[PDB]
RNA sequence: ACGUCGAUUUAUCGAGUAAAAUUCUGUAUACAUAUUGAUAAUGACAAUAUGUACAUUUGUCUUGACUAAUUACGUGCCAGCAGUCGCGGCAAUACGUAAGAGACUAGUGUUAAUCAUCAUAAAUAGGUUUAAAGGGUACUCAGA
RNA sequence: AUAGAUGAGUUUGGUGAUGGCUCUGAUUGAACACU
């Protein structure tokens, strides 16, 4: 472009990118807390196969947003507060959030014995 | 790094013969021929040991070497 | 000489012109054109102090590997120097003698440094060259030759003498070719100049623009010799060579070559008078009774006090070094600008172009000095007054360091006859293997076989006549 | 002006990348500027003006041109001597740097800086065997030229 | 001595006319491995293109490419036909390149500068083999375009061999190229 | 690297300080480094101090100590300099790749170079 | 580019090159080709320029 | 000082190396930029209007 | 303790100089004393110096490639993992356990955000035949 | 202020381009999980 294009404003911001998380970038937080109003199963798409557990999640804020359960086995159910993070279901349409394990309501996995600090287990203490 | 300069050089040259030629300086005859010539050829003037290089790669944990607790154990 | 000595040695005095030399630097080549075609190149104290300190700056630098010295128009090379301008200062006292010996030692000391100069020095004779020209190149290792040459000495004709050193060049040319050229000033042209020994090649005109280009192709490496530095130019200057011509055959060879040293021999201008009118004389058995006829009509037609001191040197210069000749020369030099034949030729032949009839020199002829007399004294004894000319250098020799790249000339042919077995036909192969076939070889070595090779024992081998 | 600084750098090179022995270009009081700063940096071979052929290569130095006045201005023309060695141009690239539309002028600090291999405003730092050229008040100098001199002045174009 | 118990550097023993020994000190290392395959008539045919580098490190480097269906044989190839393709390489004070160069081949452009000494090798993984190997040690380089692997290498080897000859330089102008390094030290200092 | 002798810390000690020479001539006479022998005088001084001070020296440590290093005794028998007295820093203007064009002919110095 | 890279006229340039060193760092380097120093001074012409 | 230092390197002279090693550029191409009015301008004219009628 | 533990080739491969044990120090801190913050006088509170005394936790992520680090068993497109490419359909180095290994450490990971990566809006410094992108046309005011 | 400019995975049967996405680096008045 010439510099008299560039002088008139050629150059204009790229267009924007949607993030993983929309609820929680748009106000800039890590998390946000909401009030389970489904668990149910979504199915993978074409290449992978099985029942992803999912919670329908309405945050404080006010959207409804679609939360992945991580783990083994839960104990959400209908009106239960939960805290939703970022992250994404990579082969689950509209399944764009992630829930804590150690949150208010959600309990972490007891039967773990690996990366505890992901599903929010505390230490056995066996011996203690 | 630091460059060794005797003052027995700098007292008789200014660095003139170091830009003779081209600008790189005198060109001197292959190996391959002052082997097979009777007599040497006349060395090239320069300072003393003027052509091995510096272990510039062997001073990267320099710095660790100022630390006091460090001095008292290479000393 | 260093850059600034050289500066303040050689300022643009006032009235030098701004462009009296043309100067280029090529790859690896430094050409030099003497820009005066008007006056046919001739030198002056502009020219010179204009090309001394170039010769000096490229004499310290290693990409510049060979010099050219030529001249600008197509009919001159350097039609001598400003003798004319000299005359007319010498008469102005001797506050105006004195700026004549000052422009004598500024060419002695350019001639001086081409002599013993440190990298190859090239010349293109294309056209006329005469007094301060002969300077230039005949020190030089190489000279080209070409159709337009024109080699001479005007020098004894206008009452002065022989030149910057010619009087070193010519009593150490084969047999007693120097002193005649000299004496009688003659003239050679052409190819002929290349058969004398003057020029060392023989290139046609047209082909020195590409002989140009391909020197300055050349890179030679910094640990060669001079040696080697000589030999790779001479081998490329021959590759342009068109061939001497088929029909002109060498005009200093055969009788009039052996009459030249015949009547050349002796050290007074008496005998040598006396040997040629036998020459001329109908009967004699050499053979040059036209050409001894022609001689003596222009030997009575110079100053015969530059004969005297001419011939005295040629006999003196073969001991001479090369820069002991420019000291003497100088003080001899200095001395003919108060003499009456210099300021009276000069006048009478360039100023006033032949007017008021021929030159009037101060003794009528030769025939006025008595034999006692010794004229040819005074001009050889350094006076106080003239300081001792300073060169720019203090290199110096007895014999030219690199002038065998020439024709072989009798001293060539001599010494591969008192060191081998060759006979008449198996000795001129010798020379054409080892010059790798050089033009004019066959013809050069022939006329020698000639003149000093005697069939003693037959076909089986050859002598010298000399014995 | 200096739209004719910028035809003069892309001809030599498109002379240079032809091989050609001899390039002409049109007789202006600012590509004689330019022309005789590539001669005094050794580029060229020589400069000589001349009319609409080039002269006697056999004379070339010692050709004597004309005058020039108005009845022969329009058909002058300056002829350039182009150099190859090694089987290699001498002036391979001639990119320029202040073009018509945009006048880039630099100072001595910033020079200082471009003839040390340091970028230095719209500049770049100089390698082996780059060299600029700076239009100044002295004349078109090179800028180690203008930095011996201590001058600034406008850049034309660098060469390779 | 048992070195060579296969008869690969047999072959190559009398090309470059040296013992297997010493075929043994050169710096060789793998940089391009691409698994190419070529549609016939009996299907698919998967290959194993690699490029490989070989120098003593001291001014000297080669680069060889070949390809088999067997990813073993393939770097013998390469070794072999690295090992006598290798050319002297200028290093301005055995350390950097002469100057700057920049290099094109099919939309890989790559750009090597000389740095000071003390600078390092902060160039990519591919180029430090090269100067590793090579001898250098002091370098800078930059990818403009793309970053083909296997163009990447044949840029930068082209570069190595078009560095500006300092002295080709001066004769070309007339004109002295002075190493101001040189002068102020006194030397060479390596 | 070879260290200085016990005997040899005392000669540049008396040298510097009853000749009273200056401390460069004892440098460029043993070919030590004028930082090092500022340092011999400073650490010998402490000698004194706790030789006045009757204090116990680290004599069974250092004799046994000094016959694992390397040592250079001064005076007669002095084989090779101690070290390099003339080193220069390397500075990094000094460092960078400059390629001048001058003339064939010019008389570079090192003082031209340090204006490059 | 149906053309070839010829470096015909650097043979002497590469071939001088290659013979400086040694491939095998701490030896001497063997001895150059037989032609090497036959044409040590005799370069070749320039072509290709109009 | 700084300003005739700045001022005393503009005006130097070239130096004596630089100017005994520099090809030689004819004045005639090097310094005659001004283009003066043909002095035969009228003759022409007129000449060229006898031709053209 | 010329013992114990895990592998296995009962002697190979490790835990392992690791531990215990022995010889020293007195670090954070505790206490005491003194000075000082302030001087005309006024000290809420604490710092600094010196003396003496004490040897006090491990935690966490990763381990198909990018990316430093391995096997066994169980599971069987199920359960789950995943930043990207992807893994899982009965002999899975990718899931979950056990062991080993790689690394950071009173911190370690994850989520969110910003810069750089990105010459990825290119003034420096881009590009538009076939890949995003030449206006249907050129007379022309402004403007370059 | 003269040392400061660096890449990697991923489209194709395959090669070379184009053009995104992601990782590699630094950080927060950060939150959470296990400590
Ligand atoms: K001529
Ligand atoms: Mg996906
Ligand atoms: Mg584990
Ligand atoms: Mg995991
Ligand atoms: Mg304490
Ligand atoms: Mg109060
Ligand atoms: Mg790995
Ligand atoms: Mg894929
Ligand atoms: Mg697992
Ligand atoms: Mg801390
Ligand atoms: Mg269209
Ligand atoms: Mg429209
Ligand atoms: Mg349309
Ligand atoms: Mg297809
Ligand atoms: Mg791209």
């Amino acid at each position: 472009a010439t510099l008299n294009q560039v002088m008139r404003g050629c150059r204009k911001p790229q267009r924007a990118r949607h993030a993983v998380s929309p609820a929680l970038s748009s106000i800039k937080s890590p998390a946000l807390k909401g009030v389970c109003v489904k668990v149910g199963i979504t199915r993978p798409k074409k290449p992978n196969s099985g029942e992803r557990k999912t919670a329908r999640v309405r945050l404080s804020t006010g959207k409804v947003i679609t939360a992945y359960i991580p783990g083994e086995g839960h104990n959400i159910s209908q009106h239960s507060v939960v805290l939703v993070r970022g992250g994404r279901a990579q082969d689950c349409p509209g399944v764009r959030y992630h829930l804590v394990r150690g949150a208010l309501d959600l309990a972490g996995v007891a039967t773990r014995m690996s990366s505890r600090s992901k599903y929010g287990t505390k230490k056995p203490k066996k011996a203690s | 790094a630091v460059v060794n300069m005797d003052p027995a050089y700098m007292a008789k040259y200014n660095g003139s013969e170091q830009a003779a030629g081209r600008g790189s300086g005198l060109s001197e005859p292959p190996a391959y021929e002052k082997t097979a010539d009777e007599k040497p050829a006349k060395q090239v003037i320069a300072n003393p040991g003027r052509k091995v290089p510096t272990p510039y790669e062997q001073m990267t944990f320099a710095p660790l070497e100022r630390r006091l607790d460090i001095a008292i154990f290479r000393a | 000489i260093s850059t600034q000595a050289a500066a303040e040695l050689f300022k643009p005095v006032e009235g030098d012109e701004p462009e009296d030399v043309l100067f280029n630097s090529l790859y690896n080549l430094r050409s030099v054109e003497l820009n005066r075609p008007a006056k046919y190149n001739a030198l002056n104290g502009s020219m010179i102090r204009k090309i001394a300190p170039r010769l000096l700056e490229w004499e310290r630098s290693d990409m510049a590997n060979v010099i050219v010295i030529k001249g600008s128009g197509e009919k001159a090379f350097c039609a001598g120097g400003d003798v004319a301008a000299l005359a007319k200062q010498n008469a102005e006292g001797p506050e105006g003698v004195k700026k004549s010996v000052d422009y004598f030692g500024l060419e002695y000391k350019l001639n001086h440094l081409i002599s013993t100069y440190t990298r190859p020095y090239v010349a293109f004779l294309d056209g006329i060259t005469m007094g301060g020209g002969v300077g230039l190149s005949i020190h030089a290792p190489f000279r080209i030759a070409t159709e337009r040459t024109v080699f001479a000495m005007p020098e004894t004709k206008i009452g002065f003498f022989p030149d910057v050193g010619a009087s070193f060049f010519l009593p150490r040319m084969p047999g007693q070719v120097g002193p005649y050229l000299g004496l009688t000033s003659a003239l050679l042209k052409g190819v002929q100049v290349y058969y004398a020994g003057i020029a060392t090649h023989y290139l046609h005109s047209s082909s020195l623009p590409a002989l140009e280009s391909r020197l300055a192709e050349l890179t030679p490496r910094d640990y060669w010799t001079i040696e080697q530095r000589l030999s790779v130019i001479n081998d490329t200057i021959e590759e342009f060579s068109t061939g001497v011509p088929y029909d002109e055959n060498i005009e200093i060879g055969g009788k009039i070559r052996l009459a030249i040293d015949r009547c050349f021999k002796y050290d007074k201008i008496d005998e040598i008078i006396a040997a040629l009118k036998e020459e001329a004389a109908e009967g004699a058995k050499g053979g040059v009774q036209s050409w001894a006829k022609n001689t003596l009509e222009e030997l009575t037609q110079r100053s015969p006090t530059s004969l005297h001191v001419t011939l005295r040197q040629m006999r003196l210069g073969k001991s001479w070094g090369i820069a002991h000749t420019f000291k003497r020369e100088h003080q001899m030099a200095a001395k003919f600008m108060k003499s009456h034949d210099f300021n009276e030729g000069v006048t009478a032949l360039l100023i006033d172009k032949g007017a008021n009839g021929p030159a009037k020199w101060k003794p009528a002829s030769l025939d006025e000095i008595p034999p006692g007399a010794n004229i040819s004294e005074d001009y050889f004894r350094n006076d106080p007054e003239v300081p001792v000319l300073e060169l720019l250098n203090d290199r110096s020799y007895m014999q030219y360091p690199y002038n065998k790249f020439g024709l072989p000339n009798d001293y060539d042919v001599k010494e591969a006859i008192e060191k081998g077995n060759f006979t008449r036909e198996k000795l001129i192969d010798h020379f054409v293997e080892t010059r790798r076939g050089k033009q004019g070889v066959r013809e050069a070595v022939s006329d020698v076989l000639d003149r000093m090779a005697v069939r003693s024992k037959g076909t089986e081998h050859v002598q010298w006549k000399k014995e | 002006g200096i739209q004719q600084i910028t035809n003069m750098c892309s001809h030599l090179q498109n002379a240079s990348r032809a091989r050609l022995g001899l390039t002409s270009l049109p007789n202006t009081k600012y590509n004689l500027a330019l022309a005789l700063a590539l001669h005094r940096a050794g580029f060229i071979s020589s400069i000589t003006r001349g009319g609409p052929h080039p002269p006697t290569p056999e004379a070339l130095m010692t050709y004597e041109p004309e005058p020039v006045t108005s009845a022969n201005v329009a058909t002058r023309r300056l002829w350039v001597g182009l150099k190859y060695w090694n089987e290699e141009p001498v002036l391979k690239e001639l990119k320029p740097i202040s073009k018509p539309s945009r006048l880039v002028t630099a100072s001595l600090e910033q020079l200082n800086r471009v003839a040390r291999g340091f970028p230095a405003g719209y500049m770049k730092g100089l390698q082996l065997g780059e060299c600029l050229f700076v239009n100044t008040d002295r004349g078109v100098l090179e800028v180690r030229e203008a930095v011996e001199r201590k001058v600034g002045g406008l850049v034309l174009c660098k060469v390779k | 001595d048992g070195l060579d118990d296969k008869g690969q550097y047999q072959e190559l023993k009398k090309r470059t006319g040296m013992s297997v020994r010493q075929i043994l000190q050169l710096k060789t290392k793998k940089l391009v491995h691409r698994r190419v395959v070529n549609q016939t008539r009996l299907g698919k045919i998967a290959s194993d293109s690699v490029m490989v580098i070989a120098g003593n490190g001291d001014g000297w480097l080669g680069l060889g490419m070949a390809k088999s269906v067997e990813a073993s044989i393939a770097v013998e190839k390469a070794t072999l036909l690295a090992i006598q393709n290798m050319q002297p390489i200028p290093r301005y004070e055995n350390r950097t390149i002469y100057g700057e160069v920049t290099t094109k081949v099919s939309g890989t452009i790559v750009r090597l500068n000389s740095r000071p000494p003390g600078f390092g090798l902060r160039v990519s993984h591919r180029i430090f083999e090269m100067c590793r190997a090579a001898g250098i040690r002091d370098l800078s380089a930059k990818f403009l375009r793309s970053r083909n692997p296997m163009n990447t290498v044949k840029a930068t080897y082209q570069a190595l061999l078009s560095q500006p000859n300092p002295e080709d330089l001066a004769i070309g102008r007339g004109k002295k190229l002075v190493d101001v390094r040189k002068v102020y030290y006194g030397g060479s200092v390596y | 690297q070879p260290v200085l002798s016990e005997g040899s810390r005392e000669i540049i000690y008396q040298d510097v300080m009853e000749k009273g020479l200056p401390i460069k001539a004892v440098s460029a006479k043993y070919n030590v480094d004028v930082r090092r022998v500022a340092a011999v005088i400073r650490l010998k001084e402490i000698e004194k101090r706790w030789i006045k001070e009757y204090k116990p020296l680290a004599r069974p440590y250092a004799r046994a100590v000094m016959k694992m290093l390397p040592q250079t005794v001064l005076g007669g028998p002095d084989q090779k300099p101690h070290e390099s007295i003339n080193d220069v820093h390397v500075h990094s203007y000094t460092t960078q790749q400059l390629f001048v064009p001058v003339s064939e002919s010019r008389e570079f110095t090192r003082e031209d170079a340090a204006k490059a | 580019g149906k053309g070839r890279i010829f470096q015909a006229a650097k043979v002497y340039q590469r071939a001088s090159e290659a013979a400086a060193t040694n491939i095998v760092s701490g030896l001497p380097p063997r001895n150059p080709p037989l032609w090497l120093k036959a044409i040590e001074s005799i370069p070749p012409a320039e072509i290709n320029t109009r | 000082a700084r300003y005739l230092a700045n001022k005393r390197a503009a005006q130097a002279p070239e130096r004596l190396d630089e100017v005994f090693t520099r090809a030689t550029i004819r004045e005639s191409t090097a310094k005659n930029t001004f283009v003066p009015l043909d002095p035969e301008a009228f003759v022409k004219a007129e000449e060229a209007r006898i031709k053209h009628a």
